[PDB]
């Protein structure tokens, strides 16, 4: 028995305001920044993995991989001076998942992004697993210190081109985000454990799906949950070398292909939240704008 | 440890 009515951003819709679908987590990416000014890697000569000619690094990946950061931390500075945003103004998308949290419906925001719009938002921590971390907050990285560091101590730090150094023992300061290489929080996990037992919609928007164990969360939900894709690109299919849209036997995922912000737009429509959701908006940025 | 990131 399926829960969808049909395999359409309307049949979302309708089961959505159904009184079965009570706990949405939303899966994210890079893609629900790029509209904020953040790069995913996706994006063609304007993902992170293009203009690195100038750091000179063994391979393009190493600049995010643990290994190399801990003898090499200099590059990865340099590229976050260069990409740090002059402002930070969540999207639509973010302003939708407020929305559902706002609206009782939100058990859990899982993100691989670590640009904090997602608590600019409006998500609590109690929202959020920030599955790869976050820039917010840095530590040093001595064992027997673990000095915590503001992102405007560590912004002040990157914009000055000087390596940031624990005050209290002069070992590297490093924000809070899991290279490659490195162990996911046990939150992710401990989180994962008891969030997907009755989980009624999965949303996933703007991710690949190809970096792990973040991809394999949407595996973990029942098999009756619908799944609901908007993604610019088909995202999550097993490869013919998972979600299944197309097949004779699909059921419950959708792929609503285009801008996050544009989807959710179109979602919100449906749901009867348009004017809600361009108010917060609007009134958000204006906030932001203003708060300059 | 805990289960890592890889791409
Ligand atoms: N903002 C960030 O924090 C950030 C940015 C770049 C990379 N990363 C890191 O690198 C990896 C990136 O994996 P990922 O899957 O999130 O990113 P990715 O670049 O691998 O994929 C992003 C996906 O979003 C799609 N997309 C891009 N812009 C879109 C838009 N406006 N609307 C709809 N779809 C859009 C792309 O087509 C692609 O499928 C993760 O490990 C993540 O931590 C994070
Ligand atoms: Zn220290």
């Amino acid at each position: 028995e399926r829960l969808l009515d049909e395999l359409t951003l309307e049949g979302v819709a309708r089961y959505m305001q159904s009184e079965r679908c009570r706990r949405v987590i939303c899966l994210v990416g890079a893609g629900i920044s790029t509209s904020a000014g953040i790069p995913d890697f996706r994006s063609p000569s304007t993902g992170l993995y293009d203009n690195l000619e100038k750091y000179h690094l063994p391979y393009p990946e190493a600049i995010f991989e643990i290994s190399y950061f801990k003898k090499h931390p200099e590059p990865f500075f340099a590229l976050a001076k260069e990409l740090y945003p002059g402002q930070f103004k969540p999207t639509i998308c973010h302003y939708f998942m407020r929305l559902l949290k706002d609206k009782g419906l939100l058990l859990r925001c899982y993100t691989q992004n670590i640009d904090t719009l997602e608590r600019i938002a409006g998500l609590e921590q109690e929202d959020l697993v920030e599955a790869h971390g976050t820039f917010y907050t840095s530590h040093c990285v001595s064992a027997s210190c673990r000095h915590e560091y503001p992102l405007s101590w560590m912004k002040e730090k990157i914009f000055s081109e000087v390596t940031p150094k624990c005050e209290d023992c002069q070992s590297l300061v490093k924000p809070d985000i899991v290279f490659f290489g490195e162990s996911l929080p046990a939150r992710f996990f401990s989180c994962m454990q008891s969030d997907f037992l009755k989980v009624d919609l999965l949303l996933v928007m703007g991710t690949s799906l190809q970096v792990q164990p973040f991809a394999s969360l949407i595996s973990k939900a029942p098999l009756s949950t619908p799944r609901l894709l908007i993604n610019k690109e088909k995202a999550g299919q097993s490869d013919p070398f998972g979600m299944d849209f197309d097949s004779k036997k699909a059921y419950r995922d959708v792929a609503w292909l285009g801008e996050c912000d544009q989807g959710c737009l179109a979602l919100a429509e449906l749901l009867g939240w348009k004017k809600e959701l361009e108010d917060l908006v609007r009134r958000e940025h204006a906030s932001i704008d203003a708060q300059s | 440890a805990l289960p890592k990131k890889y791409g």
